[PDB]
């Protein structure tokens, strides 16, 4: 019923990556839907470590429904945030402007 | 129970063969982390996660299910022949939903 799911679902089946390729596609669409089903499969490989960086992309590019949406898969922000990543946090040039530099 | 959204106890019977990544929970009172995923199609097939309290009642049967009927007749039976403290209804009521 909506040939904007379709489309979108074909370009991830026909992407036929690993899921942190995937997720780097969906957040960029904003789409929620189909990263939650088309990506968030019951059982779609999630390697390690990528899922991290993709957490730190989530951040950075003020994709709050999809941030809420990788702590359901478990990322813990204790063990998300290093020092170093926070580091990133603060030093990064993305998303909107500030008045911090 | 997801929809509860608040403050509950489930108890649950099946068999241990049942349960899949079965190998993924050896460990005795040791807090193996369950994370939440299973395989799209697998033999062995996940316990529901927020339910907390299960039987897994490993008959030596891997995958095999069928394992918790009678046993399940056994406990119902036993807490229904259990008095109540209550007294009133005389043993703990049992509600075959």
């Amino acid at each position: 019923q909506d040939i904007d799911l379709a489309i979108l679902t074909a370009l991830l089946k026909g992407a036929n990556a690993s899921a942190p390729d995937q997720l780097s596609l969906a957040l960029a669409w904003n789409r929620v839907d189909i990263a939650r089903s088309q990506i968030f499969i019951y059982g779609q490989q999630w390697p390690v470590g990528s899922l991290e960086q993709a957490m730190l992309d989530a951040l950075v590019l003020d994709r709050v429904d999809f941030v809420k949406l990788l702590i359901e898969n478990g990322v813990s922000m204790h063990r998300f945030l290093t020092i170093s990543r926070l580091e990133e946090l603060y030093n990064t040039r993305h998303g909107p402007s500030n008045t911090l530099y | 129970l997801k929809d509860h959204a608040s403050k509950i106890c489930t108890i649950g019977i099946a068999p241990w063969g049942i349960v899949e990544n079965q190998e993924d929970l050896i460990g005795r009172d040791v807090v193996r982390p369950y994370q939440t995923m299973s395989n799209p199609m697998s033999k062995l097939t996940v316990l529901n996660s927020m339910h907390s309290h299960f039987i897994l009642a490993d008959n030596g049967t891997t995958g095999k299910y069928g394992a918790e009927v009678k046993l399940r007749r056994q406990l119902e039976k036993h807490i229904s022949l259990q008095k109540i403290n209550t007294r009133i209804g005389q043993g703990v009521p049992v509600v075959a939903l």
